[PDB]
């Protein structure tokens, strides 16, 4: 295009971690400044 | 927990190390921590498809 | 090295800082159109065989430029981060 570049959004290491973590049985969560939730997943976690 | 203060302070030395190690772990749980029931399982989540493609 | 940089160390509490500020100054250089700058009257960057880098060559050299000048406001939070892309984004045209 003649942009910058896209960095942002969430790193793949960290929603993979994520998941990967998960698949042990483990609740691995994310939070704000104040512990809060936060989706990580993009607005793609909604069932 | 109560049990195990007891179990720590009150019996002589030699044996309340274990005390201690095991009130470790239920005051881990009791802390910020979670219920121990979920310790086992019932329901296995199954990784994603392409991460084991 | 390049122009002026212990001038541009002088301007800020922290080296990193004035990275910091050129990088987001050389970014809206860019999108919002590149008329978004302080400094173009009459002198300000050229290249070679044309001339124009009074278009759109390297864009944080321009900012580091800019910066040179006293023209530009740089400051922890200055102003509230939604109201200005509103309206940078109503001012300059360029899309």
């Amino acid at each position: 295009k003649g942009e910058d570049v896209p960095e942002p959004s969430v790193p793949e290491s960290f929603r993979v971690l994520v998941k990967e973590l998960q698949a042990l049985a483990l609740d691995v969560q994310t939070l704000d400044e104040k512990d809060n939730p936060v989706d990580i997943f993009e607005g793609l976690a909604s069932k | 927990e109560k049990e195990l203060l007891e179990e720590m302070k009150h019996p002589s030395r030699a044996r309340r190390a274990k005390a201690r190690k095991r009130l470790e772990v239920v005051r881990a749980f009791l802390d910020s921590g979670n219920r121990p029931e979920w310790m086992i399982l019932e329901a296995v989540p199954v990784l994603p498809p392409d991460l084991r493609p | 090295a390049e122009p002026g940089i212990d001038k541009l160390f002088g301007m800020v509490d922290s080296k990193y800082r004035l990275t910091v500020v050129v990088a987001k100054r050389a970014q809206q250089l860019l999108r919002h159109g590149f008329k978004n700058t302080v400094l173009e009257p009459e002198e300000r960057p050229k290249m070679q065989t044309l001339e124009g880098l009074f278009d759109d060559p390297n864009a944080e050299t321009w900012a580091m430029k800019e910066l040179l000048t006293g023209r530009l406001v740089f400051g922890e939070n200055l102003v509230p981060e939604d109201r200005l892309q509103k309206e940078m984004e109503r001012i300059y045209p360029g899309e």
